[PDB]
């Protein structure tokens, strides 16, 4: 499955592994120590997530299961996989955010700077970059106060083009010339920033028909009502 | 010494700046006058040092070391020397050199932080804390300072002073924080909850007073996150489960895709034991979260009812079949890891069911869809020929997808067909030359196809070519590991392919007329000479991941100072912890094992072919000499052809710097002094002095300490093995055995250490193991452990048939039993068994 959380660097090097499947141009370990320890509350990644189901039990129960060797005997150690990062888990893709820092004699204000956003094109079409870049606009909004938010696109790629223009919705702000290393024009995008837009709450349904019924969390609901074992509304 | 002195304070100028030459030019006016000044010695080798120049660098420091005999000179000399260690991975004499230094008499403070960082990379943290005091106590205008002190207060065990340093700060900058410098703040208040969670314990007062703390401070908090966790960890550890709710229900409302937060509330809300419960709570959450999907999945791991169960699945499985997600037999492969007779099943006829029901023109998208699914899960099933009729009509339907390729590549693979599966993997990424992931399986798919140089010329495209024909210094500038990993293990295939080709070459000696093999030896040789280079550039290669791991680990100079200028404590705790566990990591065992595994295979070879044979005089002739036919002539053309091949061969297959190592081709690498030493002192005390307790390899480590003559370690490695993973294993058995044919006075070892063995043994274990049966010649070992053990362990039976020469127990019948027990696996495994491992 897909398991949203926030970038740790005991995993810092696997996620270059991902650099090495996805964009060419790759970094050095210094530059990602750098933006992970920088601002860790920024970056983000996804990975998988593998827990109990049924275990032995004994409708159809069999000892001879795989679990990566946790079953019976067999062991118990990870397996030789650089993609893997637990025994259950492995990173499927991560973005990573930045800020300015560097001066430019202009007095600029603390602003938002997408660097990067690889996630494994075998594992994409189904929520995972979208999710990670409303996550990192909304953590950004709520710490560092980002005024705006400022990244750069391709051309070629038409996935980061609906994602980034298209689906997130952010407008062009110029066109670099020869910016990559192998001389492609890169599109500079810019959008400013607010914070009573950015909510994960008023996102929670993908598509509607014309006026449903929007329900969000409010108070205290689970507590409420009695046992589900015995009541009227109990199946 | 009047003038020198004043030469020097005039040229050091030049090396505080950014001048180099105009420096080198001043030291070389000065020792032309005058070469026993120490001071201008040891700046010139750290400025031929600084330029590019190592080995006359390496020399004047060394003169410079040699021209001194007490600690009583300039401090500017000291200084001097302690960089150049530094920038030369010398921790120890750095800081030596920097308290001598200090101990003379220098009014820079400044310095005092330069330990701060040298011992903070060695862990002394004893005089890192005085050092820490002393640079707070020097300079009382930066919060650097108090971070830093803190810091140190917190590892070592200062918790209450640390928190009172903290109180103390706050209260004396309590109004005068700029907006840039309120999340550091922030992040130290952060930092400060961490130290309260030290002090929280399983105290009420203690929790109720860090719960009071955190309600107040979260105003003033910028981080939200982390301040939610702890509050839940807080309540948690209390009583209050209705708030402890709220938060969890507040954090999935921040982030609702997160399986940790589901699993926390799970627990904390005390209904794991019923299923209803967790059913109606799941049910109710799904109207809140429609697009979301641990809320889908997690419910398909406690349904006991069978319609249920197929119904949440059919409602699992429906809109990721009618939007088509490339993950959808992803969504279902961990609990195929645990599920298989009661899941599997009803999941197929669902699918079959809805596959019915479909159109290949009307609904194509869905249709291939269910057919890459329907593959998957038969390739999971171990079932091949159906797999590829699906993923062939697949193909025939639509041949526009690369995952279709990427499965039948997989599915080749799979069933040994390595060549086939990288052709169609190769033709399927013509398709599309855009992508990295592919190319990156392309290449890896052609390594483990015995297919290098074809391998090397498909990955040299994407990498940055500027001074190399190929792309090989990029890809070792990338800092990659998979990819050397995956090639040396295609040169240790070939390599030994060659023992098995000389092996059937040699069977025949020349039977009656055999001219054939004789007339025809030049590309033997030729073949030979190629194996054996590749075979060193495979261990040459092999030199580089630890010694990646070693520079990741020392270009953490900086970063001791950055961490606190910028208040980042929790983040350099972070680092702390990763450069712990840096040697914990799958690929870096892998690699270990791999170096290990070779430098045993050339000290048995080596001491096998050190002393064996006869008539050395009429073997160490080789060729270059055709009696009265100009010998001398032909050798020096044969030697002059095969320089200019290898120079083009090494400019091929150029990775390192020729300045910087001049072992190229592999030639002292594979004819070492001590292998041993070597492989204990650079990559056995790293993994030995940082590891925890659960993940420790005992192979390895049993494998390590027989061939030195310390059996004490593989007794108690043995113990703990046996204590953790049960004593139901082959590979304790098999470990017992060697151990016991060890313990022979036969071996020459020492009778002492087989004694004391011996007499553990018979205290342990003694109604395990036969131990009075190591006289009795008639007594076979394999079927006493065909009979405990069984021999369906494919483990144990390579570790014997790896360890047979010191071990008598047959050869024949032992290689019969394990080709029959290899029978009920996967073909691709069986094949490289019998064609390597056999």
């Amino acid at each position: 499955p897909i398991n949203i959380r926030r970038a740790t660097i005991n995993d810092i090097i696997c996620m270059q592994n991902a650099n090495l499947h996805n964009l060419p141009e790759n970094y050095m370990m210094k530059y990602y120590m750098y933006h992970i320890l920088s601002w860790p509350e920024a970056s983000f990644v996804a990975t998988t997530t593998t827990l109990d189901c049924e275990d032995s039990d004994e409708q159809d129960e069999n000892d001879k299961l795989e679990l990566t060797l946790d079953g019976t005997n067999d062991g118990r150690t990870i397996k030789l996989d650089p993609t893997y990062l637990a025994p259950g888990e492995k990173l499927v893709g991560y973005v990573l955010v930045k800020m300015n820092d560097d001066p430019d004699q202009q007095n600029e204000p603390p602003n938002g700077h997408i660097t990067s956003l690889s996630v494994m094109r075998t594992y994409r079409r189904m929520g995972i970059a979208e999710n990670l870049m409303r996550q990192a606009l909304f953590a950004l909004r709520e710490v560092h106060q980002a005024e705006y938010v400022s990244l750069h696109v391709r051309q070629s790629n038409r996935a980061a083009l609906h994602l980034y223009r298209d689906t997130l919705a952010f407008e062009v702000l110029s066109i670099e010339k020869s910016y990559y290393q192998d001389g492609e024009d890169a599109y500079a995008m810019k959008k400013v920033l607010k914070l009573e837009e950015l909510q994960i709450s008023n996102f929670t349904h993908r598509r509607l028909k014309e006026n449903e019924e929007k329900l969000e969390d409010d108070l205290e609901s689970d507590l409420l009502e009695d046992i589900i074992k015995q009541g009227v509304n109990d199946i | 010494l009047k003038k020198e002195n004043d030469q020097f304070l005039e040229a050091l100028k030049l090396y505080e700046g950014k001048q180099y030459k105009k420096s080198l030019k001043l030291l070389d006016a000065i020792l032309k006058k005058d070469g026993s000044h120490v001071d201008s010695l040891a700046l010139k080798g750290l400025d031929l040092y600084s330029v590019g120049e190592k080995d006359d660098a390496a020399s004047y420091v060394a003169n410079a070391i040699r021209k001194i005999e007490g600690a009583s000179a300039s401090p500017i000399c000291c200084h001097v020397l302690g960089i150049y260690m530094r920038n030369t991975k010398e921790y120890k004499e750095s800081i030596k050199w920097f308290t001598a230094a200090l101990n003379n008499g220098s009014t820079n403070k400044q310095i005092y932080r330069d330990l701060a960082t040298l011992q903070s990379q060695i862990g002394d943290f004893k005089n890192a804390l005085v050092s820490r005091k002393k640079y707070w106590e020097a300079f009382l205008g930066y919060r650097a300072n108090w971070t830093s002190l803190a810091v140190a207060q917190d590892v070592n065990g200062e918790r209450q002073q640390a928190i009172n340093t903290l109180s103390q700060f706050e209260k004396l900058a309590e109004g005068k924080i700029s907006d840039s410098e309120k999340y550091e703040h922030s992040e130290c208040l952060m930092y400060k909850n961490d130290i309260m969670y030290k002090a929280a314990s399983d105290n009420q007062d203690k929790l109720q007073n860090v719960l009071k703390h955190l309600n107040d401070i979260e105003p003033c908090v910028f981080d939200k996150f982390g301040l939610l966790e702890r509050k839940a960890t807080i309540y948690m550890k209390l009583g209050q489960l209705k708030d402890a709710s709220i938060v969890y229900r507040t954090l999935i409302k921040r982030n609702p895709d997160n399986f940790k937060y589901y699993k926390l509330l799970e627990v904390s809300l005390g209904i794991q034991g019923d299923n209803k419960l967790k059913k109606a709570l799941y049910g109710k959450l799904e109207q809140f979260y429609p697009r979301c999907e641990p809320p889908k999945f997690i419910p398909l791991t406690f349904l006991q009812d069978k319609e249920e169960l197929s119904k949440k699945l059919r409602e699992y499985v429906l809109p990721q079949l009618e939007r088509g997600v490339p993950a959808t037999f992803s969504n279902v492969k961990p609990l195929y890891q645990r599920r298989k007779s009661k899941v599997s099943p009803l999941l197929e006829k669902i699918v079959l069911d809805y596959l019915s029901g479909l159109d290949p023109t009307q609904d194509p998208i869905p249709f291939i869809w269910t057919n890459y699914y329907l593959s998957q899960h038969f390739l999971f099933l171990k079932d091949f020929p159906k797999a590829q009729e699906y993923i062939d009509a697949a193909l025939d339907h639509t041949p526009t997808l690369v995952e279709f390729y990427i499965l039948k590549a997989r599915i080749l693979k799979h069933l040994g067909l390595m060549d086939t599966a990288a052709g169609i993997l190769e033709e399927g990424r013509q398709l599309d030359l855009q992508d990295r992931f592919i190319n990156c399986k392309t290449v890896k798919y052609f390594l483990r196809a015995n297919n290098i140089d074809k391998a090397v010329e498909v990955a040299s495209l994407f990498t940055k070519n500027d001074d190399s024909v190929n792309g090989i210094k990029d890809l070792h500038l990338v800092e990659a590991s998979w990819f050397i990993v995956e090639q040396a293990e295609a040169y240790y295939r070939l390599y030994l392919d060659r023992k098995k080709k000389l092996d059937d070459l040699a069977s025949l000696k020349k039977e009656v007329e055999s001219d054939k093999s004789e007339q025809i030896a030049n590309d033997i040789k030729e073949n030979q000479w190629l194996v054996r280079k590749y075979k060193g550039l495979a261990l040459k290669r092999f030199n580089a991941i630890p010694k990646f791991y070693k520079q990741f680990e020392d270009d953490q100079l900086d970063f001791h100072s950055y961490c606190m200028r910028k208040g980042t404590p929790r983040a350099y705790l972070e680092m702390l912890e990763w450069g712990k566990a840096l040697y914990t990591k799958p690929m870096y065992v892998r690699a270990m094992k791999e170096a290990s595994k070779l430098y045993f295979q050339m000290h048995d070879d080596r001491l096998k072919r050190k002393s064996d044979s006869l008539d050395e005089n009429s073997d160490e002739i080789q060729n270059n000499g055709q009696n009265s036919s100009s010998q001398k002539k032909k050798a020096k053309k044969e030697a002059a052809a095969m320089n200019k091949r290898k120079e083009t061969e090494a400019k091929s297959v150029a990775a390192y710097p020729s300045d910087q190592d001049n072992d190229v081709f592999g030639e002292k690498l594979i004819e070492t002094s001590t292998p041993m030493e070597d492989f204990a002192t650079e990559f056995y005390n790293n993994y030995s002095m940082q590891v925890r307790e659960d993940e420790r390899d005992y192979i390895l480590d049993f494998e390590f300490n027989y061939r030195i003559g310390k059996l004490a370690l593989c007794f108690a490695s043995l113990n703990k093995f046996a204590k953790r993973f049960g004593t139901t294993s082959g590979l304790f058995g098999s470990m017992a055995i060697v151990l016991l044919h060890a313990t022979r006075n036969d071996t020459p070892f020492d009778p002492i250490l087989k004694k004391v063995v011996t007499k553990s043994l018979e205290k342990e274990y003694s109604e395990n193991f036969p131990l009075n049966e190591i006289s009795n010649n008639s007594f076979d070992w394999l079927n006493f452990y065909q009979e405990k053990f069984g021999k369906n362990d494919i483990n144990g039976l390579l570790f014997l048939y790896r360890y047979r020469d010191d071990v008598p127990i047959g050869s024949s019948n032992l290689k019969e039993m394990i080709i029959s027990s290899l029978s009920p696996l996967e073909p691709h495994s069986q094949n490289e068994i019998l064609q390597y491992y056999l």
